[PDB]
């Protein structure tokens, strides 16, 4: 029963072995779970509508909200949960949904009322409504505005812009924030004590600082460090360096030689390292954000070029943020920095 | 119980003395009602406003207590289709009402998601039966609505709620509610609101759980910023001063902790610079041109992801080159 | 409230064709036709609220008296109007018997032809041509080009233009004159300003304003009505200055509560309709109204899209 | 609480099929004198109207009264397994999120048992049976049926007209017309065959056929059928149980 | 050839020796192993290295696999047939046999199926559209006791953010063109070639860019052309599109006019027509046209900027030689 | 060579309702002690297979093993022609193209005669039945199909539990949950409609109700129905024939697995 469980969580990725289960346990994003922890008491949950980056938290706060509210045993008998793996139609939102939603609250149990609040509404929620098509999002406008009194409605997005304005207007927006080193270091930290990860000083904030406000990612690249720290049983410490090396980061000597390439060099100098760069895996967006990093906050630079240089870079990842061909982009990015 | 419902359902509207904003239309229906002609209406504004609520209270005060019998109401969540009009609405206004003696009304609400086969069926059922039964389209888009359909109905717009009304319903609102509310905070409140009052209702909901007392503060504007992650015009004019006058190293600085201090986000960031400097009294158009051109399209870019701090960057350095040209 | 009364559109729906102020040639033609007889079949083409389905009622009417119960046949686009009603029931219609006049034929009205599917249309084709000498065929649509050409070979063809502001005029003086309503000009030039050229439009805002204010004046009309969206929209489009245009949407387009994919989608077509400026200019226009559409249609729909939408418009024509 | 067992599952089942497919959702109420239930159509042009005495059940008890309200679909979905001859007995508590169904064969043997959600739905039963009506008709509802699927050929519209002793059914549409003319007769060679008429006043009214079909399901729960017209009121046809009655009152076109 | 020879253990692998260590690493503990994807220029060794890493994981069995078929039915009657291949350890699905139909597959096939889990090689992800993905994101965190996801793909660009923080992130460099000279030499040790000097196959190397599946394979096609003795001097085989593209890039700075525009087109048909990509074509076009000694830096900047805009526009587009004309006319107008 | 007459085509038609839907391919190969047929869905999840000895045939004659594949649609197609009392005889030479069926009516009169194109199957029959079930029950197969038919409207899963002295069939799903509890009991006004259990470990299985609904077919086939149920292996349902027996062996959920 629940030693399955424990076994089975033993036995699982750190992703999802630590995921939260109270609202206690988000680190980072306080300003909602403070209103859910209060809403929690009182029994007027309003919809929701969870919006930010990827890895912030967003189904694991609505999963362990849910569950401090219903219970491990109403946790399967008062919840719709419906994914991007499953049809989202007009059809499914219009039978579906709307028969969940029509359906009354099913009666919990003595067992149920005396450890949970057990409100007298269901929760219907929908992971990832930037697949959902507009027409059957506009479906769901009274089906949520006139079966309120029975089910609540959490919508959970990274992009708010791909919901229509009226479901955004009709729920209560809520933006995750980034978890960069200073809001995460304490969950990172404890992630790393709870697993004996004996690394140095500066590694546990190097590693959010790869993420780009990302736990999962981080917490990925933690669970990877450990585990080639063990197999290697040396005993000693992880080093940053060999955190960056994993993580897909371009050391910074083969940095300096696009930067000498760049600076000093015609066309056929830069194409041809850039052949040679490309041999190598790197991924394009890094190799892109640390130039950037590199040209902003070096102090060498005139304003005039800095200006250039930060709409190249802007415009390089927007076009490789369209599925394009890594070495064109790239080797077009070197070039037009290189006439500057 | 009303006290588990939302304080956007809580706080609807049941009659048409609770309908704030609206004025000129709220009167004319009024007096449409009461004179006895009453045209076929067309709700027509942005989400929020209050058509929903006006035309519920209008047939409530039509028919009574009784209104969820004696008036037929379709929306996008029903199926409606060509053949759905052909049965259901046809037969509806072609039939009599079976609780009392009077004119019938049917609602489609949100009737901007109807097939153009069905308002081309529609159009003549309007035109039809029209002694006997009214018609009320409510729309958010008038370019989804056939121009024959369009035509057949007396439209109305309904206004965003201006600065009064809907510091009227906040007075509601914390009179109904043992809260207390701080003017700057209510100003900052009604800025962030855009005329609609979901999100007001929303975000008072949600300040009044960040609360964490019983009730015995005020709710001032760190709680509104802290609660709706909306940046504050300190930090915004901050941001926009070390941008303009300042070093790049030293903008890029100060808009990186500004963004990590309060974990706001670039876009909200960007709405407000742009606000911001729409009141700018600037030299020729080119630099508004450079600015908007390159504040959109950074806008699009983030509406779709990437590097934040790329994007911040390009923020940056196109507001600049922007300035540049004023000189 | 128990009852409402019979709007100034239906109670005032004209019964005979000199009653209606519509194209004066098309008129005369089908009263001649009601006058002497033999009607033809007809389509009768044009835009939304100008006397087209009011014509051929009021010539069905007067060309069959008292038989109209029994002799025409009505069919909206409220009815099934698919290849199985065209196969059964238009067809008994025009095989029934019935003994009419020697001046006279049976005729079968089908409002909103536009919307017949393509089988129903080809079956209509020998079902008219068959029985020609006793039933009569009057479609009434708004675009001729849905109706296939066949069936437009197989009748006469009449296109209806739009409303000139002296028969709309009329057409409210007299309204008035049977209503007793305090007007003044400038009420009714703003009635007509905001009407289009549409009659039934013109007379649903003028009983909306008679009920609503009592007094049909410009004021009234303007706080009840709209300026037509167009016109506000080729105003802003139209401007020379940025901060011209910008103070426009922001005010009269914005601050209103007009959402942005109406104001998009009223601003191509005003360019598309636009006759001031040249075609390459108005080319490059519609493109940056299109780039800017496909960013709306993704949820990026707000102030800074329309905004630098409009300053690239004022690029293209800075030269 | 609720507590009503069917001697047969039967009963229910016909009963059931009479809501079926003309309306989606059903509120039923149990209370000291039986059970009443009503549901209508989306239109609002057909009222299903039904009340079970206490006597027609095997077994019923009542210390306070549950209103429940269903989807008519999932209850039939779930009403083919009374194997007809199987009890039958429905149990609810004061405050439900189900109805249970539980039938049970005479042994101990096999025992269905189901648990079906409820929908909340606004407590606001209709009153609108009328003292009198302008006429009224009883006639073999096989009868009443054949009737009924005879003219619905010919329209979507199927009308009454009734004159001393005079009843008529009559259609008209595309391929023709057609008319059913019945004549007032006691046959004593068994009176349930018989057609009983009493008119106040004649009365003409027009149904829309596609609801007369509907109706005509309540054949299968009594013999005959009483049809209550008046030019003031939807009309009324009725289908008697051992105490207890189907109603199903339609609203006359224009 | 390259099938006859080649590593199926890690102990078997003979290039990056920091990669197979990670691999190792990874392998150690198999039971709390997150999903990974494979990223790196195509032809490396990412697909060999991700089944050593499945046989370090399970049994030897894992190589033993059969090929069967599954049947899908879409929203209309139209039948999706695709082919699975499945081992009794793991399953690989390729998404890239089909068109927009990826996610119907991707979800139902994947719910089926979801040491003590079994394994799921998608190969190349980069073809997934973006629905599928998205419909991959959440089978991904809520079956991660009985499925995980190893994703070989040549490039993370059109991969989204979620997909990419769900699973670990492995790339594969290219082999030094050293590793590739040795294994050939193992290879014509093998084979029983005839070397007159060592140096050619470095040469090899130095004409495939890092793919070791190409330079196997056009060593053994020049081995079949020198009849099993490579010389001193022995010609390179050039695939038959490579020629083509050469050949179409000599037309383009030779002659810029419509009417020379007019047989680039045609060219570009009968390229496109014979399962050709047009983004590898378009790659190559550029590559091919940059090397062109007679244009100049101005030329090849403004070349360069073309063909990343119509990169995007192909990237965004579905009629692939809609771009590739524009691209073409755009160089033209350049030169 | 096969040479095998059917007193009633009627049994032969049955047998085949109860491949029927469930599997596209059967191989049958007929032997000195008569016929076999195996057919697995494609899912795996189902096998379904048939024993038909000797003795039930009116004649039967066989020198030399057959084995030959093919399509149970083209075969049910074809098998409506049997009038029920035809006499039906299969029949195959020792490396056929085809299989002929011959259904004659007793007089000479009429003679259905036709010839099915073969499908190459790789002969790989299965053999995964057990010794002992941890436990057996038998029902009248018209229960069972009630049963099954009962809680299929409520869910895609059916569990079957049993304890001491108790089976339970259960479903939840939706619109709420159903349950169907049995006991075993000898009834001597006619044993045909007992229901006994042998338990011997009690068990919890979920079968996909899609296969149980599949398998229910075989009621038309025998008065009662066995089912063979353990923790380590698919669950066995047999319907007995006079000489022979129709077998499915459906395999438990995994908690997804049919
Ligand atoms: N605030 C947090 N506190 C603790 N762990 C977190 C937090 N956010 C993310 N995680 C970890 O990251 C895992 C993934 O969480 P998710 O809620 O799925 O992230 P996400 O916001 O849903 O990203 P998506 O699904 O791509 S939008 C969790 O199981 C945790 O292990
Ligand atoms: N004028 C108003 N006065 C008071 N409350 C209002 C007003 N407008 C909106 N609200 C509040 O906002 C809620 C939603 O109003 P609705 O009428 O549903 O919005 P809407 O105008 O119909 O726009 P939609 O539904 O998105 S098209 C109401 O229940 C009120 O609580
Ligand atoms: N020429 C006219 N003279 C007087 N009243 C008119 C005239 N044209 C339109 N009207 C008024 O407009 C009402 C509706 O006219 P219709 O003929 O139905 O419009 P239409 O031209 O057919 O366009 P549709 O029906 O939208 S395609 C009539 O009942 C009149 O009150
Ligand atoms: N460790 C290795 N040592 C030697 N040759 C290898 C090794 N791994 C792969 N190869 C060979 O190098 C070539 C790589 O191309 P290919 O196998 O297509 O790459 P991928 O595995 O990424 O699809 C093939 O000929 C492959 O057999
Ligand atoms: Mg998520
Ligand atoms: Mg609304
Ligand atoms: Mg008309």
């Amino acid at each position: 029963s629940k030693l399955a469980a424990e076994q089975s969580l033993a036995q699982q990725p750190w992703v999802e072995k630590y995921r939260p289960k109270n609202l206690d346990e988000v680190t980072a994003q306080d300003h909602a779970v403070t209103v859910l922890k209060k809403t929690l008491k009182s029994a007027n949950l309003p919809h929701m509508l969870f919006y930010g980056p990827p890895g912030t938290g967003k189904t694991s706060t609505i999963l362990a909200l849910t569950k401090e509210l219903y219970g491990p045993d109403l946790m399967k008998s008062r919840i719709l949960e419906l994914n991007a793996s499953d049809e989202r139609g007009i059809s499914i939102v219009r039978e579906k949904v709307k028969n969940f939603a029509r359906l009354t609250v099913s009666k919990p149990s003595k067992h149920d009322l005396e450890n949970y609040p057990c409100p007298p509404y269901k929760i219907i929620i929908l992971d990832e409504a930037d697949s959902m098509t507009a027409d059957a999002q506009s479906a769901l406008r009274r089906t949520m505005e006139t079966y309120s009194g029975v089910t609540r409605f959490c919508l959970i997005c990274n992009y708010v812009t791909r919901i229509i304005d009226p479901l955004a207007s009709r729920c209560s927006k809520f933006r995750f924030k980034a978890l960069d080193a200073s809001n995460a270091i304490d969950r990172l930290r404890f992630i790393s004590e709870q697993e004996n990860v004996k690394c140095d000083d500066g590694v546990l904030e190097r590693i959010l600082d790869i993420s780009a406000g990302d736990l999962r990612r981080g917490i990925t690249l933690l669970q990877s460090a450990s585990k080639g720290a063990q197999y290697l049983g040396d005993g000693k410490n992880i080093t940053s360096t060999q955190v960056e090396e994993l993580a897909g980061v371009v050391p910074h000597d083969i940095l300096i030689e696009i930067v000498e390439k760049v600076k000093s060099g015609d066309f056929d100098e830069i194409k041809k390292y850039v052949n040679t760069f490309m041999k190598s895996g790197w991924s394009a967006a890094s190799v892109v954000n640390q130039l950037h990093e590199y040209y902003i906050t070096n102090d060498n630079f005139d304003t005039n070029f800095k200006n250039q240089i930060s709409w190249l870079l802007f415009t390089t990842d927007s076009r490789l943020n369209n599925g394009t061909n890594e070495h064109i982009q790239l080797l077009n990015l070197l070039v037009k920095i290189s006439q500057l | 119980s009303k006290e588990n419902l939302p304080w956007v359902e809580k706080y609807r509207p049941e009659t048409l003395d609770e309908v704030y904003g609206q004025n000129e239309v709220i009167t004319t229906v009024r007096k449409f009602v009461d004179e006895g002609k009453l045209p076929h209406l067309l709700f027509y504004g942005p989400p929020g406003t209050g058509k929903t609520s006006t035309i519920v209270a209008l047939a409530r005060e039509i028919y009574g207590k009784n209104y969820s019998n004696m008036v037929l109401e379709l929306n996008a969540s029903d199926d409606r289709g060509i053949d759905v009009v052909r049965n259901q609405i046809k037969d509806f206004a072609s039939t009599r009402q079976i609780f009392s003696k009077g004119f019938k009304l049917i609602i489609l609400d949100e009737a901007d998601a109807m097939t153009n086969a069905a308002q081309n069926a529609l159009r003549r059922v309007i035109e039809r039966y029209t002694k006997n039964t009214r018609f009320c389209v409510l729309a958010n888009y008038a370019h989804k609505l056939t121009p024959a359909l369009l035509s057949r109905c007396t439209r109305f717009r309904f206004q965003p709620l201006p600065q009064e009304a809907i510091e009227r319903r906040i007075a509601n609102v914390l009179v109904h509610e043992k809260l207390k509310l701080s003017p700057n905070a209510e100003k900052a409140l009604i800025e962030l609101s855009n005329g609609d009052m979901r999100r007001v209702l929303n975000v008072l909901q949600s300040c009044k759980a960040t609360l964490d007392n019983p009730d015995e503060d005020e709710i001032s504007d760190d709680v509104i910023y802290e609660c709706c992650g909306a940046p504050r015009p300190s930090d915004l004019k901050a941001v926009l001063k070390s941008i303009l006058e300042d070093d790049w190293g030293t903008a890029h600085y100060t808009l990186n902790k500004v963004r990590s201090a309060k974990g706001l986000a670039l876009i909200d960031l960007i709405e407000g610079i742009v606000k911001i400097l729409e009141d700018y009294e600037l030299q020729n158009e080119e630099t508004r041109v450079h600015l908007l051109t390159k504040l959109a399209d950074i806008e699009y870019s983030i509406s779709k992801g990437g590097n934040d701090q790329i994007q911040g960057s390009a923020v940056i350095g196109a507001i600049k080159a922007s300035f540049e040209n004023e000189t | 409230t128990l009852s409402l009364q019979l709007p100034w559109v239906e109670k005032y729906r004209p019964q005979v064709l000199s009653d209606i102020v519509g194209n004066k040639e098309t008129i005369d033609r089908l009263q001649q036709i009601a006058k002497d007889g033999n009607m033809p079949h007809m389509i009768i083409s044009g835009m939304p609220g100008i006397g087209k389905t009011t014509s051929v009622h009021c010539l069905a009417h007067e060309l069959l008296g008292r038989s109209y119960a029994d002799g025409v046949l009505e069919l909206n686009a409220s009815d099934d109007r698919g290849i199985d009603v065209v196969r059964n029931q238009i067809k008994h219609f025009a095989q029934k018997k019935l003994h009419l006049p020697p001046g006279k034929h049976k005729i079968v009205i089908l409002d909103e032809a536009d919307s017949m599917t393509a089988g129903a249309q080809q079956a209509l084709r020998r079902t008219m041509e068959l029985y020609s000498n006793s039933t009569r065929f009057a479609f009434a649509c708004n675009q001729s080009n849905k109706i296939i050409e066949p069936l437009q070979s197989r009748c006469a063809i009449l296109r209806y233009s739009k409303l000139s502001d002296e028969d709309v005029l009329k057409r409210l003086l007299q309204i008035i004159k049977l209503e007793d309503v305090k007007y003044t000009n400038d009420g009714l030039e703003a009635i007509i300003f905001t009407a289009e050229g549409d009659m039934r439009q013109a007379i649903n805002n003028l009983q909306s304003t008679v009920a609503g204010h009592g007094l049909v004046n410009a004021d009234n009309v303007f706080k009840i009505v709209d300026s037509p969206h167009p016109l506000i929209v080729k105003k802003m489009l139209l401007a020379s200055n940025l901060e011209d245009s910008i103070q426009i949407l922001r005010t009269d387009l914005w601050k209103k509560g007009y959402s942005s994919i109406d104001i998009v989608t009223t601003s191509f077509r005003v360019t598309k309709n636009l006759a001031q400026v040249k075609e390459s200019v108005r080319l490059e226009m519609i493109k940056e109204i299109g780039l800017t559409h496909m960013r709306i249609l993704e949820g990026v729909g707000t102030y800074l899209q329309l905004a630098s939408m409009l300053a690239k418009i004022h690029k293209l024509n800075n030269k | 609480m609720l507590e009503a067992k069917f001697e047969e599952a039967s009963l229910f089942k016909r009963i059931i099929d009479g809501f079926k497919d003309c309306v989606q959702l059903v509120n039923f109420q149990c209370k000291e004198d039986g059970i009443i239930a009503q549901a209508v159509d989306d239109s609002r042009v057909l009222l299903v109207s039904l009340e079970i005495g206490v006597e027609a059940f095997q077994e019923y008890r009542c210390d306070h009264p549950v209103t429940l309200g269903m989807d008519l679909t999932s209850l039939s979905k779930i009403l083919r397994c009374g194997n007809n001859t199987d009890t039958l007995t429905l149990i609810a508590d004061n405050t439900p999120d189900s109805i249970i169904l539980l039938f049970e064969d005479t042994k101990k043997d096999r025992i269905a048992e189901y648990s079906l959600k409820l929908m909340d739905i606004d407590a606001d039963f209709l009153k609108i049976e009328e003292l009198q009506y302008d006429s009224t008709l009883s006639l073999p509802s096989s009868e009443f049926s054949k009737i009924v699927r005879d003219l619905s050929q010919l329209s979507d519209s199927i009308n009454i007209m009734i004159t001393k002793e005079t009843i008529k059914f009559v259609a008209d549409g595309d391929i023709g017309s057609g008319s059913v003319i019945i004549k007032p007769f006691v046959d004593m060679e068994h009176p349930e065959t018989s057609i009983k008429l009493e008119m106040d006043q004649p009365v003409d009214l027009t149904f829309g056929a596609k609801y007369l079909l509907d109706i005509i399901k309540g054949s299968s729960l009594s013999d005959r059928v009483g049809i209550r017209l008046s030019s003031e009121a939807p009309a009324l046809f009725q289908f008697d149980l051992k105490s207890g009655f189907l109603q199903f009152f339609l609203a006359p076109k224009f | 050839w390259v099938d006859k020879y080649r590593p199926k253990s890690l102990n078997a692998l003979s290039h990056n020796e920091e990669l197979t260590n990670f691999l190792k690493s990874l392998s150690d503990q198999p039971r709390d192993l997150p999903h990974l994807l494979l990223y790196g220029p195509n032809g490396t060794g990412k697909k060999t290295r991700c089944m050593a890493l499945l046989e370090s994981i399970f049994g030897p069995g894992v190589y033993r696999l059969k090929i069967d078929v599954r049947q899908f039915v879409t929203a209309s009657n139209r039948k999706l047939e695709l082919n699975v291949v499945s081992s009794p350890y793991h399953l690989e699905i390729t998404p890239s046999d089909m068109g927009n139909n990826d996610r119907i597959v991707i979800q139902e096939l994947l719910k089926e199926v979801a040491h003590r889990y079994k394994c799921v090689i998608i190969n190349e992800a980069n073809s997934l559209t973006k629905d599928a993905q998205a419909a991959l994101r959440r089978t991904m965190e809520k079956y991660s006791k009985n499925i995980r996801l190893i994703m070989v793909c040549d490039s993370m660009s059109p991969i989204i953010a979620p997909i990419k923080s769900r699973c670990l992130l492995i790339r594969c460099p290219a082999p030094s063109d050293s590793e590739i000279s040795t294994i050939l030499s193992d290879v014509v040790t093998n084979e029983r070639i005839q070397l007159e000097t060592k140096d050619i196959l470095k040469r090899i190397a130095q004409a495939s860019n890092g793919n070791l599946r190409v330079s196997l394979l056009m060593l053994e096609s020049m081995a079949l052309n020198n009849e099993l003795a490579l010389k001193s001097s022995s010609p390179i085989i050039k695939p038959d599109w490579i020629i083509v593209i050469h050949k179409l890039t000599r037309k383009i700075v030779k002659e810029r006019s419509v009417n020379s525009l007019i047989e680039c087109r045609a060219v570009l048909y009968d390229l496109l027509a014979h399962c050709i990509p047009a983004n590898i074509i378009l790659k190559e076009l550029t590559f091919s046209l940059l090397d062109v000694e007679t244009l100049n830096t101005t030329n090849k900047s403004s070349i360069i900027e073309y063909s990343s805009v119509f990169d995007e526009r192909l990237s965004l587009g579905n009629k692939a030689i809609f771009h590739l004309e524009g691209f073409i006319a755009k160089v033209m107008c350049c030169l």
